[PDB]
């Protein structure tokens, strides 16, 4: 019963997997823009090319018990800085490159993703916007705690996230 | 007509005065509002999400921001060190300038309530240590030791287990309490588990937690 | 903030001529104008104060005018003791700026 | 007959303070107020501030703000002025005369 | 205490002055609506994403000594996408479309509402009302310095989307563009 | 009298506002309306011909 | 919109006008008061408790003013000398000015009600003696001798059984009445007591004690 | 007589002049809120200890000679703890969060009141409300001497613990710090 729903309320139908990220301990971040870098995958690609529909995102890494860390998932309404399956790397972790701090990034939906007790995460959200018909949010995964390891072990942790579209009228 | 005469107080203008003006648009429809999720009808439910302290501070660690979030543990920390302690005090610049909670208790005057202080642990699977969470009353004094505090509000925090606890503050107010970590057990770690690990510190306001007199900043 | 400049950077004016020297406000202060004699090496003394009276130690030959933003002092006539520099004063506000200054000459 | 006696110039190390202090003679001296003026190079004149000792209330420049220090002493009817953090532009030429009868307007004689 | 000092409502009740107006000796001044004017009540705005709003205006007319002249003003608001004029006697001062409020100096100041403006259901921070258009009646030219101050209150607040506070100084006006800590430091980790 | 004080917004002449003003002939009696063929109720009719 | 004409007294300010302001902070909301004993509803509740007046008041006692409290009574006072004789005005200037009703009447212009005055024997307990305590009507003569002050309004007080009596005062109006204290017997004192004792003397409104027509001073 | 008169509430009623304010040819002045600052009015709140009161608050603004003049002046109120401005060009006049009055001198005297500021239930005399601000509207200096005075009434009155007057006349203002007789004298015991 750890599904956290944002803000309390809620060939088409299928998983969708992304690219999984190397994740080591000099890294910083990456963001994800939907609808935009869902568009090219999939039955998607010749799709959107108005739409509506609810996202649920699943965050899933893959570690053994000897490492140790912290990541940190969130959902924010328009993020606008100041993307292709790739999508893009943080320069500036602390700001999240929008002038806006780390520490209040949880005023937002989010769930924490531990590597001690907690294999993944997910957070379902739904279509948030002023016109019904239409960069609705991004996802901001950063770790908080940098890894740390002994030498001899896996050196890149893999993070795959999988988007699973529900109720989707287009 | 109805034979009036002007009181003291005509031809002024209040800025807190609410009045009802006439619209420059008799006839314009605006757009009729819709159902938008995460709507917010008062500040205090911003207040009572958790979020992130900074306990590293430190004039190091102003280059590098990011190992601000964090506070290091390691092996060569022995029995009855203090690992960290800082006062609470919303309004105040420091550890908590940085939670939402601090930020909007900067827009009003007298806050008072009660709080609430999460630990979150990150660090390996297989390590295993306890550690004292104190609590002085306000208008103590700071503990010598650790035995000198365990008189006081206390919990004990074993990671091996239990990997958050929730620490409420009783009472605050304005017209400080001191928050000490202590070590009980010397840390645990096996041979290829990492020999240092970071805590991560959450705190959120709760129901109790009023505010008034707005005054801007 | 309340400023001012006098005109022209420079005059020459031999004994027994009349002396036209104006400096204008950018505010208006309506009533203060001061001058001051400042030789070399020696400190200034008041001479017509208010743009009308005139103080002690000073003869009917300098007299003050203007009104609003302009100002002028009509010197009838120049005499040999008169060289130096002239200065103004604005007691409109705090803090209060002085005049650029005007040499003398003789032609 | 009003005299004001100043003392002599001093050498100041910049980065250090200055003690400019001047007599007042030939009248009373804590029902009128003081004035201060400084002569920039090559040819400008500045009004430093002033100091009624009836209180004592004073007003400043905005750029001497963080500067300059007056005080006054009325047993020996002298007045003080403090200057502090001084640079290469601050060489200058200072003046003591004294004010109006509790105003500081009616230039000074 | 309650929980009505707190609520969305009272926060931002309260009056602020948005613009700074000066004529001395052009015309005619064309104001532009925005609520990014100032540093205060922005910081305020940017903690919520969807904003829906009625705005309520104050126009208050002075001179630079602050004495009052009998002197009558032309007061237009000029709806998104209306032209502006180009200047005192240009066609858009007599267009029926554009409302206008005939007030003089000593008449107390006046105030006007302005409903919803925006097509879509909520403002978006991450916004035009339109402007304003300010002048001397008639066709000779006013011996008077005006300046003029515009309050601005805010009505019927709804607010959506809480989003975390900028700590860095803003740089420019539409774009968050040396990076600073958001909390003070201190020598040690035990010291209090 | 019922005292009172003039609120923000006095002695303004507002383009948009409907207000009730004194008609100048008081005992003047209008011509009275006939039914008309061709009414139009809004403009709507004339953009659906 | 509704006509109407500004009746005479537009545009002024009256000091005792009543009315009904903006409030500066509409959104403010105070503490709520709590119960506080000693709780005044009206200042008819100060006149009513027991105040000591000041009936010794003399040029010598200025030095020393804990003297003027009371008024010595001594063995050597024989049968019929007038121990102490004084006018109650509680507004005038003199032993009235000390208690917290003439302080009170001092705002005030017209007052009228009924009095009581209260004594006080701190002399030992084994004395014995008599005294009388007499009031003129307002209007009258002041008693020359015993015998004419106990056709009136008298009470004998006798301090070898009761130590207090209650003297009210019928009438007082100010658009005075005279309280003498005679002797009545010698003061009796057996041998090792004391030869001089000293009556202190209290006094307070009662209920039928009225004022209006605020005046300042 | 009634007991209306006498009661706690028509005894604080009556309006008095609690402060003097002075313009020469400054520009700004902050006065602190104060009821100790005359005799009257003072002597009065000491026969009491708790206090609970409402404030009502007059400004009325004049020359010297009396005769008045078309001027706009501010008047703002500065809640405890708030910054004070430093001048009138500071940004303490521009702040959202204290409320200004915006009257002119021909403008009758306008009427503000302050609910109950302290964090307390009620007052203890044995109680600062916070201060004002006045300055003259424009960038430049007014060529008009103001003198303004303040009434100040009392709304809601409420005591408790009612104290002993005092006799002796007053010395500092901030403690109750040669003693005086509080009655007169006379030559004998038994003269009237």
């Amino acid at each position: 019963a750890n599904i956290v729903i944002a803000y309390g309320e809620w060939s088409v139908n299928r998983f969708f997997t992304l690219d999984t990220k190397s994740w080591a301990k000099d890294s910083k971040g990456w963001y994800w823009k939907f609808p935009d870098v869902l568009t090219e995958v999939g039955v998607f690609g010749q799709n959107a090319q108005l739409y509506r529909s609810g996202f649920c995102v699943h965050v899933q890494c893959n570690a053994s018990k000897f490492h140790q860390g912290a990541l940190l998932v969130a959902v924010l309404p328009e993020y606008v800085l100041g993307p292709g399956q790739v999508g893009a790397v943080l320069t500036h972790p602390y700001v999240l490159d929008a002038g806006i701090p780390l520490s209040q990034l949880t005023v937002c939906p989010h769930q924490w993703i531990n590597l001690r007790t907690n294999n993944c995460a997910t957070i379902i959200v739904p279509y948030m916007n002023t016109v019904p018909f239409d960069c609705n949010f991004g996802l901001l995964v950063i770790p908080v705690v940098p890894l740390d390891f002994n030498a001899g072990a896996t050196s890149e942790i893999p993070i795959t996230v999988t988007i699973a579209p529900m109720c989707a009228e287009f | 007509g109805i034979p009036t005469e002007l009181k003291p107080g005509t031809n002024q203008f209040l800025t807190t005065d609410d009045g009802v003006s006439a619209p420059i648009l008799p006839g314009f429809h605006p757009t009729p509002p819709i159902h938008i999720p995460g709507e917010v009808r008062n500040l205090l439910e911003i207040c009572r999400v958790e979020t992130i302290l900074e306990v590293n501070n430190l004039k190091t660690n102003e280059t590098t921001p990011m190992q601000r979030l964090c506070f290091p543990v390691s092996v060569q920390s022995k029995t009855g060190e203090l690992c960290a302690a800082f006062r609470a005090d919303p309004g105040r610049d420091g550890p908590w300038q940085s939670t939402i909670l601090g930020q909007l208790c900067r827009y009003y005057t007298q806050w008072s309530g009660s709080l609430e202080v999460t630990f979150m642990f990150a660090g390996s699977f297989m390590a295993t240590g306890k550690m004292l969470i104190a609590y002085t009353p306000p208008g103590g004094s700071v503990p010598a030791d650790r035995i000198t505090a365990m008189l006081g509000t206390h919990v004990i925090w074993d990671f091996g287990l239990q990997s958050s606890v929730t620490l409420v503050v009783p009472w605050i107010s304005n017209t400080t309490g001191i928050i000490t970590i202590w070590y009980q057990t010397n840390y645990v770690v096996p041979i290829g588990a990492p020999t240092t690990a970071y805590i991560v510190a959450l705190a959120a306001a709760q129901d109790n937690f009023t505010m008034k007199l707005c005054k801007d900043t | 903030d309340i400023q001012m400049t006098q005109s022209p950077a420079s005059l020459s004016v031999s004994v027994g001529e009349t002396v036209t020297i104006t400096c204008r406000a950018s505010e208006n202060i309506y009533s203060n104008l001061a001058w001051y004699q400042q030789k070399q090496g020696k400190s200034p003394q008041l001479l017509v104060y208010a743009a009308t009276n005139l103080a002690d130690g000073v003869p009917s030959r300098f007299s003050g005018s203007g009104s609003g933003t302009q100002y002028s002092l009509k010197i009838n006539s120049l005499q040999s003791e008169d060289f130096g520099t002239y200065y103004c004063q604005q007691f409109w506000d705090t803090p209060f700026t002085f005049g650029s200054g005007t040499k003398l000459a003789i032609k | 007959e009003v005299q004001l006696q100043q003392s002599g110039p001093e050498l100041v190390k910049p980065g250090a303070s200055v003690k400019m202090s001047c007599k007042t003679s030939g009248y009373t001296f804590t029902e009128n107020t003081m004035h201060w003026v400084r002569q920039s190079h090559g040819k400008s004149l500045e009004w430093i501030g002033g100091i009624y000792p009836k209180n004592d209330d004073t007003k400043y420049n905005q750029k001497f703000k963080g500067k300059a220090t007056l005080t006054v002493d009325k047993s020996s009817s002298t007045a003080c002025m403090e200057l502090r953090s001084l640079t290469s532009e601050d060489s200058a030429v200072y003046y003591c005369a004294r004010g109006d009868y509790e105003n500081y307007f009616y230039a000074m004689d | 205490h309650s929980t009505q000092e707190t609520a969305i409502g009272n926060f931002f009740s309260r009056a602020g002055l948005v613009s700074i107006i000066t004529m001395p000796t052009d015309g005619y001044a064309n104001w532009d609506i925005d609520l990014m004017g100032y540093a205060q009540l922005r910081r305020k705005c940017e903690l919520f994403t969807y904003m829906r709003f009625d705005a309520e205006f104050t126009f208050v007319v002075a001179k630079p000594n602050g004495e009052l002249v009998p002197q009558l003003l032309q007061y237009m608001y000029v709806p998104p996408g209306a032209p502006k004029p180009t200047s005192r006697d240009s066609f858009a001062w007599q267009t029926a479309t554009n409302p206008s409020v005939f007030v003089k100096m000593t008449d107390p100041p006046a105030q006007v509402s302005v409903p919803f403006m925006s097509p879509a259901s909520a403002y978006q921070w991450f916004n035009m009302m339109g402007t304003f258009s300010i002048r001397t009646v008639g066709t000779k030219k006013s011996p008077h310095s005006i300046t003029l101050r515009v309050y601005m209150r805010i009505k019927h607040v709804r607010a959506w989307i809480p989003r975390p506070l900028r700590n860095q100084p803003y740089l420019f006006k539409t774009n968050p563009n040396d990076i600073k800590c958001t909390s003070t430091s201190r020598d040690k980790i035990t010291t209090l």
